[PDB]
């Protein structure tokens, strides 16, 4: 019979999307610090636009200790630890995980957050002042006193 | 003076303010508005103490500790309940407008408003209502701007404006929307602006350089190394994360570059992470390119050395001074020539002996900024010593601080200070051959060919003393100037002297060294200035040794069969047509570099030398200062198949493979007692830094962050297998974070600037004896030479005045911080900073030749024709053409050439 | 497909061996308690634990006592890689010293996840052409390079969307 | 006035004793955060002083801990005598229910103090791995060998010169180490090891192969005369990566020493990295880590009576467990200042489902217990010690009550709220053999279920993580929302949380007996230095006192009434 894992269960570690379908990756480097093992190895990049995503992700699987640290840390919850257990491998050089193996096409356990409705930097699609509890831009040349 | 901080008695200085004081003492108190080098104002509000009148007082008052002075019996204290709640509702004030992005803000992990709202404790958001946004501006290549991260410290515009002198920066507008920025879109003029990007405690002002491939700060790879983009020597931290070089922080030195960069030292790094350059042996057998590894590749060049009847060597001023000593060793020191042109060298000769024999002390950086008066002769300081021009700005403000201090303001009092001396400034008397970039604080400039600036030094000599030679032909309006000049320069109590290389004339330095000699005949307090074009320059004029056109002359001679050619692409000193002949006909090239240069087509073996960055050394001040530099990282790290070794090393390994047949890659120590044992003038460089058996009770020096992070994932992909940590035998600092970077360890050389919670560039603080005074056990460096108890001669080699003479062209050298240096030029990031080739002509010769402004005029040099656009200059004069000196197709050894059928295209 | 360096019976001779895998488990440290013969008799051996440095010649002499054919299976990060204790007395990894044939990540995988690299090693052995006999035909092993374990379950592992969130059981 | 204030603990009358004793200048007086008197001895004072407090009207008699700091790094040393390296003696009185540390300066050229095992029987391993781990050489010592390392190790691992990281393998030493320990039954020289008239010769010399490790016996035909277990098998350094992690990220080690714990041995890791930080925790933390403590404590002892004489109620833990914090047995799931995360919605179901099916386990489990006449004659009457020799050999745990000394560290010194429940300590007679140990743990076995039992009926309305500024991380909707709480968060989880410069202790009682953490922090984002004392060293080290003269089986027996694993042995 298939087991039960409870929604909590540190398992498979995944790199999730916004409900928009953009990854939620803001490359900030915060996983890959608070790793105690220092499994974690990723660079950032900018689109046309602004926008910060990870050019590339990688996860030595055969050191991590599944410990849900990284997850704590993720400030957009773009990295989860998924309820998934089934992982050996026959080679430890397949046990190194690439971005294409981490980023699902979803949000994981938290089905709505969106770091970049919060952050004040201007990506395509958010000008200034679009976002949460922000107002827009007053010019600096406005009449108003 | 004696203060009582939360009852603990401590001796401060009474000149001091108490904030400057109490950080002094390893008190902690949050502040944002005050720097150590910009003063007090008094506008963020964050630093606030509590004063108590005495002992027996109990209420107090909430007093601003960067405003109030460190006076004897001051009793105040710092952890009060009142002050810590009125500190965190400061940062409190700040973080309602503060956007939610820290994630994405290139200043997180490095951030002093992260450390302070830390610090003071605020992690609970109360606001429920909206932030102020603001629309960013386009700031050019280097500089990103985010002012929706801005606290309203005005950091950025004190400095900027107060500091640097720069004039497109400014704030606008009012009472919570103040916006700090240029007045429209463009690119930051000051050859400063990078300096924001860690004057401003915030985001705001980001290194759009290190954006592109942007790392968090404990991710660096850090090491304590010299900028090598020009003679300077400003102390950095050069940064590394997956093999290739990052950012370059600033490293605070004391005595040299404390606080402040230049934009060229600050953003030129990029050649190092150019994807052409040499890494790995390659021999040309035929038209075939075959790669060596480092036994057989010496093996190799040993044999075809051993075969040939004479092998010379030709260094380079980029070269440290243990890579050209090692060419010296490998051919011979009488075959050895230094790489730059006969002109070049003894302009250096001259500047050399100027300075370690003339009599006069020659300053620090940071001590220039005390001297009362400055003459700048000839040489565009802001284009080629650009710190240089900072400190003298420095200098220039002195006046204003001098009347401050009359009135009993204090000296941290920044705003009184300038507000009491409205214009009053020191003078400075500039010349070049055009307009500078020091005309808007200089009392004159003096726009004319390099020998009437040589002449105006020395008849400002001859009317100091009258037994410097006389200069004749003088014009009644320029002697009422030059008597100007001469009782600002008698009056003065620290008169300064400042002259290089640079401007193409020997009678230039003549002329400096007269007037200094002049005004120490006086008995004044003068100091003498050199600015030095490259890195190591006066390192290699040191050593000295033959020109490039004797070592050019042996090859073409034939009696010389083998050249190596260290770190020179030889085209900047000498013409690319004869360089090109006479290396064609040697039957052995071989060139020890680190960068791709056009010489390498001829040559036969190409070693992959290292850089600055993959590499240790010593290079020279232009001052005459020993400074080391350490390897920021292992070339060898991430591919296996990298054999970029220091040029030092292959040299060294080249010489015992030719002289016993066997590799010996020395340690860096060995080479520095050969240079201190067979060379005695450069025997100062043993102590520029310690050995690498130096230990802070029994552990090496760490190069990376106690928190770095990708230990065991930044080579997985490679291999899941861990490497070896990389093993450095040359120096006491080691690859890893098994190491000390305490701010406390008795040492000099800190390779980045961190403290548990100050994880900033204010994390200095810690590892200075006094803010914003030295390092707590010294700055390292030390100077080779002292002054000379007895002075020079007066030079009596007067040239006659500019005559304009028909067909000719004078090449008036134009210098750019962006361009003129060859490495930094070849850094991609510079292309867009850099200017358009522009050849600049007066508006007589431009009208006699039929060309306006724009159009392009074909000019044939060596047998070498080519074509630029003309530009007008008013301020040049006639007969004189003006040309960018180190760009493409023009090398620097053109300053003072003629020129030859200036022609319309 | 490719392979590391008269066929029915070798094929016999894998359901063989593949059916019957007797364990010597060796304990080491705590992954050994969640997992929870001679080494002669055993031809599988299961490192379950960090192999420190004053117990490494004792896993290369128990897995020395062992016959041909022989596999070896790691459990947990530290027999993996180390795991956390990149430490002066701790060898990083198993593979280090001896062969490793399947790895299971986890810091303890679970018991379920032994079932499956017992289920990966099984189709391991019946994938490979071994010598019949030591005195006719070839004497060396041909090992199979089998498709990754990550890159067959990728598409499934790809089009996963949304979890169950933690605020529950 | 907090429970973590810094004191001094002037008013403690140990330190008018010593005063009146040796004089006001004999001494230095350190204030600390650890709960404890601390002084300063002089070298050559310090087998006076112990012998003085060995002799008071209410004597120290215990010596709980003993080991090394290496001070040269130290830069936050105010008040405190002029160290290169120190060595502290951690005394309990059980009577007086106090306990002091005294600390003793070195200089680094002359690192030597003389042996306490005249005095407390305990400092001879206590010592050996002083040696081992920091070169201080105890004169007097009957054998100072490596007790951590093998005997060919090269250096001292937890000097602050030394690298913690793993240096490059070699097939090299491996092939040596595997040649040595072929040959070592060959070559076995009995006084490389303590032992005494080696081959009478009618004596004979064995190893031996909870853990892995060996012990060598001597025996006079199936007698054994002395033996000595050699152990530092299963060394991790746990201690230098406390050296070598930030506070937050070094709690997943702190779980995996002594493995069957798991949030036992998280909490007084936790509870001293608050006392650093100044924290009180909230009630609904108190009562979430208490209900975990016991669950685990729980499974710990479930283990140990099932491998004495089952998986389904250590099962249903593990499934409670893992529902709450995602993981069986490591949980990583304390916090500094709170937890991890709230209690999911249905653990209250999962918890009465475990209280209302667990009674009748636990009758069977006393009638399988007290009712076996084959182990009750098996087990009691051998390895039996009273409670002179469970004191000075320092055992805690069940051992300690099973002699008649009434100290739980839950009762005594109360942590994390542990007054507010009602429960009662088993003790036995003066007797403590493997039965009456076993009795015991069933005992507490019991009370735990009354402690969960409360934990689940009334259990508090409130917050998990502290509103303290150093609680790490932050409430996790206020960083994804609050821009000062993404940044305490940022800080937090990447340069480390900042603990002021203070030394913290705190003991709780394990699963195995007393576990305590000494942390000192240099005013740093990770620790200056971690000391861990764990029981099971203590217990190892009382095996060779228990036995002399029983029999091979008597030794296997009294191993397995030991609540011991490797990694508690080691860390
Ligand atoms: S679960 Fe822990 S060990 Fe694994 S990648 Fe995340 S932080 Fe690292
Ligand atoms: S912490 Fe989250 S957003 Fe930041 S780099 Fe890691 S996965 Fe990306
Ligand atoms: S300026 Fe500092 S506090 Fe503001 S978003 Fe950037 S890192 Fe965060
Ligand atoms: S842009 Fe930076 S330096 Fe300027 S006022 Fe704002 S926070 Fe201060
Ligand atoms: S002034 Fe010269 S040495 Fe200093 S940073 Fe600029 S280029 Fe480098
Ligand atoms: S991988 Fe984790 S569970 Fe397994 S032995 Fe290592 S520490 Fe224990
Ligand atoms: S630092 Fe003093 S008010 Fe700003
Ligand atoms: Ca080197």
């Amino acid at each position: 019979e298939p087991v039960y894992l409870p929604p909590r269960y540190r398992g498979r570690i995944v790199l999730t999307r916004d409900p928009d379908g953009e990854e939620r990756c803001v490359a900030c480097n915060l996983c890959a610090v608070a790793c105690p093992v220092g499994c974690i190895s990723l660079q950032k990049a900018e689109t046309k636009d602004g926008r910060w995503y990870p050019e590339f992700f990688r996860i030595n699987f055969s050191r991590c200790i599944f410990c849900g640290l990284c997850e704590e840390a993720c400030p957009t919850t773009a990295i989860q630890l998924t309820p998934d257990f089934e992982m050996g491998e026959y080679k430890r050089q397949d046990l190194v995980y690439e971005k294409e193996d981490l980023l699902i096409s979803g949000p994981g356990k938290y089905p709505e957050y969106n770091f970049y409705r919060m952050a004040g930097m201007a990506i395509d699609g958010k000008d200034k002042g679009e976002a949460e509890n922000e107002a827009k831009p007053i010019d600096v040349k406005s009449l108003l006193p | 003076a004696t203060i009582h901080v939360d009852g603990k008695e401590y001796e401060v200085n009474g000149a001091d303010n108490l904030l400057e004081a109490c950080l002094s003492l390893g008190l902690d108190i949050p502040y944002f508005c005050w720097h150590p080098a910009l003063g007090s104002v008094g506008a963020c509000r964050q630093c606030a103490v509590k004063q108590y009148q005495n002992a027996e007082d109990t209420r107090g008052r909430l007093v601003m500790s960067c405003m109030t002075p460190a006076s004897d019996g001051t009793f105040i204290s710092i952890d009060d309940e009142e002050a810590k709640q009125f500190r965190e509702s400061v940062v409190e004030w700040l973080m309602t407008n503060h956007p939610h992005d820290c994630p994405v803000c290139e200043e997180g992990g490095n951030c002093h408003l992260q450390d302070m709202t830390v610090m003071t404790g605020h992690s609970f958001r109360r606001y429920r209502f909206t932030k102020r946004t603001h629309r960013n501006q386009d700031l050019g290549p280097f500089i990103s701007h985010e002012m929706n991260r801005c606290i309203a410290c005005y950091r950025c515009v004190r400095y900027y404006k107060d500091y640097a002198g720069g004039t497109d920066l400014g704030v606008y507008g009012a009472h919570d929307n103040v916006y700090f920025g240029r007045p429209e879109d463009g690119t930051l003029e000051s050859e400063f602006s990078g300096n924001l990007v860690e004057i401003c405690p915030t985001g705001v002002f980001t290194d759009k350089t290190h954006s592109e491939r942007y790392n968090r700060k404990w991710d660096m790879q850090f090491a304590p190394s010299i900028c090598q983009q020009c003679s300077i020597g400003c102390n950095i931290s050069p940064g590394e994360r997956y093999g290739e070089l990052r950012r370059i922080e600033n490293r605070y030195n004391g005595t040299v570059n404390h606080y402040f960069l230049c934009d060229r030292g600050r953003f030129g790094y990029g050649y190092v992470n150019l994807k052409d350059r040499p890494r790995q042996p390659v021999q040309r057998r035929g038209d075939d390119f075959i790669t060596l590894n480092a036994e057989q590749a010496m093996q190799g060049a040993a044999d075809i050395l051993r075969q040939s009847k004479k092998v010379i060597g030709i260094g380079s001023p980029r070269a440290s001074v243990e890579s050209n000593f090692a060419l010296r060793e490998l051919v011979g020191e009488e075959n050895f020539y230094t790489g730059i042109a006969h002109g070049e060298q003894e302009r250096l000769q001259l500047a050399l002996k100027v300075l370690r024999e003339g009599g006069i002390y020659t300053p620090a950086l940071r001590e220039i900024e005390s001297y009362d008066a400055v003459l700048v002769l000839g040489e565009d300081v802001t284009q080629t010593g650009a710190r240089v021009a900072l400190a003298v700005r420095q200098a220039v403000k002195g006046k204003a601080r001098e009347m401050a201090a009359a009135q009993k303001v204090a000296d941290w009092q920044i705003a009184a200070i300038l507000n009491i001396g409205q214009r009053a400034k020191h003078p400075l008397f500039v010349t070049n051959v055009d307009d500078t970039r020091l005309d808007d604080i200089a009392a004159w400039t003096y726009r004319a060919p390099v020998e009437d600036q040589a002449r105006l030094g020395f008849a400002i000599a001859h009317a100091l003393d009258n037994s410097a030679p006389a200069v004749d032909g003088i014009e009644p309006e320029l002697q009422s100037k030059i008597d100007v000049i001469v009782q600002a320069l008698a009056g003065a109590k620290k008169p300064l002297i400042i002259s290089g290389t640079n401007a193409g004339s020997l009678e230039v330095i003549q002329a400096a060294a007269n007037v200094a000699k002049a005004l120490k005949g006086r008995g004044a307090d003068v100091g003498i200035t050199m600015i030095a074009r490259s890195v190591n320059s006066m390192g290699l004029g040191i050593m000295g040794g033959g020109s490039l056109e004797e070592a050019l002359t042996e090859l073409e001679t034939g009696r010389a069969d083998a050249v190596v050619v260290l770190e020179n692409d030889l085209h900047r000193h000498a013409s690319a047509t004869r360089v090109n002949a006479a290396l064609a006909k040697a039957p052995l090239v071989m060139v020890v570099d680190h960068q791709r240069t056009a010489i390498m087509e001829n040559a036969h073996l190409v070693l992959s030398a290292a850089s600055f960055a993959e590499s240790d050394g010593t290079v020279i001040n232009n001052e005459g200062r020993a400074q080391r530099f350490f390897q920021v990282y292992d070339p060898a790290y991430y591919d296996s198949k990298t054999v970029m070794l220091e040029s030092w090393r292959w040299l060294h390994s080249l010489h015992s493979t030719l002289l016993s047949r066997e590799v010996d890659w020395t340690q860096l120590d060995h080479v520095i007692d050969a240079v201190v044992a067979k060379i005695p003038e450069l025997a100062g460089i043993k102590d520029a830094a310690p050995d690498a058996t130096f230990r802070i009770r029994g552990q090496k020096l760490a190069r990376e962050p106690h928190r770095y992070s990708g230990r065991t994932a930044m080579r997985a992909n490679i291999s899941v297998h861990e490497p070896r940590q990389p093993q450095d035998i040359d120096t006491m600092f080691t690859f890893s974070m098994e190491g000390n970077n305490q701010p406390t360890a008795h040492r000099s050389q800190v390779p980045f600037a961190w403290a548990p919670g100050w994880n900033s560039p204010q994390a200095w603080n810690k590892f200075q004896d006094e803010v914003g005074g030295k390092l707590r056990f010294g700055d390292p460096g030390v100077r080779l030479f002292e002054t000379s108890e007895n002075g020079l001669d007066y030079f009596t080699s007067v040239p006659a005045r500019f005559q304009p003479q028909d067909g000719k062209w004078r090449i008036a050298p134009y210098y750019h911080l962006f361009g003129s240096d060859e490495l930094s030029q070849r850094a991609p990031v510079f292309q867009s900073r850099m200017p358009q080739p522009y050849i600049k002509l007066n508006p007589a010769d431009a009208a006699k030749l039929g060309v306006n402004a724009g159009t392009r005029v074909s000019f044939s040099y060596d047998g070498n024709t080519v074509t630029l656009p003309v530009e007008i200059a008013e301020g040049l004069t006639a007969g004189q053409v003006g040309l960018p000196m180190g760009m493409s197709g023009i090398a620097p050894v053109l300053a003072g050439a003629h020129l030859e059928d200036l022609k319309e295209a | 497909m490719d392979y590391t360096l008269m066929g029915k019976l070798n094929d016999m001779v894998n359901w063989g061996r593949k059916n019957s895998i007797w364990p010597y488990n060796f304990g080491l440290s705590c992954c050994y308690v969640e997992m929870v013969a001679s080494p002669r008799q055993a031809d599988l051996m299961v490192v379950a634990g960090t192999c420190f440095t004053k117990m490494a010649p004792v896993i290369q002499r128990l897995y020395d006592q062992m016959l041909e054919p022989k596999w070896v299976i790691s459990m947990g990060a530290c027999a993996n890689s180390g795991g956390m204790y990149d430490i002066y007395s701790v060898v990083q990894g198993v593979d280090k010293f001896i062969p490793v044939d399947v790895y299971i990540p986890g810091c303890p995988p679970r018991p379920e996840a032994y079932m499956q690299a017992l289920m990966l090693l099984q189709e391991s052995i019946g994938k490979e052409r071994r010598p019949l006999s030591w005195v006719v035909g070839d004497q060396g092993v041909y090992r199979a390079n089998m498709q990754s374990e990550r890159e067959r379950k990728r598409g499934e592992r790809i089009a996963v969307t949304n979890l169950r969130t933690p605020d529950e059981i | 006035e907090p429970a973590w204030q810094t004191r001094d603990h002037l008013d403690d009358p140990v330190i008018g004793e010593l005063r009146n004793r040796f004089g006001p200048d004999a001494f230095t007086v350190q204030a600390t955060r650890t709960g404890v008197p601390v002084v300063w001895i002089k070298r050559e004072q310090l087998l006076e002083v112990g012998d003085f407090l060995k002799k008071l009207p209410k004597p120290y008699v215990m010596l709980f801990d003993l080991h090394g700091m290496d001070e040269r790094l130290r830069t936050h040393r105010e008040g405190l005598p002029a160290a290169d390296f120190s060595v502290f003696y951690h005394l309990i009185s059980i009577d007086r229910n106090r306990d002091i540390m005294l600390k003793v300066a070195l200089a680094e050229n002359d690192l030597h103090v003389p042996t306490f095992t005249k005095l407390f029987p305990n400092a001879n391993w206590y010592e050996r791995e002083t040696w081992d781990l920091f070169g201080i050489t105890f004169d007097g010592h009957p054998n100072l060998r490596r007790i951590m390392m093998p005997q060919t190790w090269k250096g001292h691992p937890l000097r602050k010169d030394y690298p913690a990281r793993a240096t490059e393998f070699s097939p090299f030493e491996l092939t040596k180490a595997k040649q040595d320990l072929e040959m070592e039954a060959l070559t076995f020289k009995p006084e490389e090891w303590g032992m005494k008239r080696g081959t009478n010769e009618d004596f004979m010399f064995l190893n031996l192969g909870h853990g892995a490790f060996r012990i060598v016996l001597q025996l006079d035909g199936e007698e054994i005369v002395d033996c000595v277990p050699d152990i530092g098998y299963h060394h991790r350094g746990a201690e230098k990566m406390g050296e070598r992690q930030s506070w937050h990220s070094y709690i997943p080690y702190t779980d995996r020493i002594e493995y069957l714990g798991g949030c036992v041995n998280e909490m007084p890791y936790v509870l001293a990295v608050e006392k650093l930080a100044g924290i009180t925790v909230p009630d609904r933390v108190n009562v979430i880590r208490v209900m975990l403590s016991e669950l685990f404590r729980i499974n710990s002892h479930l283990l140990y009576i099932s491998t004495f004489i089952a998986f389904t109620d250590r099962q249903k833990i593990y499934d409670l467990v893992e529902a709450i914090t995602g993981f069986r047995m490591h949980p990583a799931w304390f916090r500094i200042g709170g937890v991890a995360h709230d209690l999911p919605r249905g653990w209250d179901r999962l918890l009465r489902e475990f209280l209302d099916w667990m009674p009748k386990r636990l009758a069977s489990y006393e009638k399988a217990a007290l009712q076996n006449t084959i182990l009750k004659g098996r087990s009691q009457g051998v390895a039996a010690y009273g409670a002179k020799e469970a004191l000075e050999w320092g055992t805690t745990g069940a051992g300690l009550r099973a002699t008649g000394i009434d100290f739980d560290v839950r009762k005594a010194r109360p942590y994390s709220g542990y007054e507010n429940f009602d429960f009662e300590i088993p003790v036995g007679g003066g007797v403590s053999d493997c039965y009456t140990r076993v009795m015991l743990k069933v005992e507490e076995l019991r009370q735990s279920l009354r402690i969960l039992e409360q934990c689940l009926n009334n259990m508090p309305e409130g917050p998990f993580k502290a509103d303290h500024p150093l609680t790490t991380p932050p409430p996790k909707e206020r960083t994804l929302q609050h821009i000062e709480t993404l940044i305490t968060h940022f800080l937090q989880v990447s340069w480390g949380p900042v603990m002021p410069a203070n030394e913290s202790f705190q003991m709780i009682e394990a699963t195995k007996g007393i576990n305590s953490y000494y942390l000192t922090s240099d005013g740093s984002t990770m620790s200056y230095r971690t000391r861990i004392r764990t029981p099971s060293y203590a217990h190892l080290q009382q095996i060779p006192a228990a036995i002399r003269g029983s029999l091979v089986s008597d030794l296997i027996v009294y191993l397995g009434s030991i609540d011991f694993v490797m990694s508690d042995v080691d860390r």
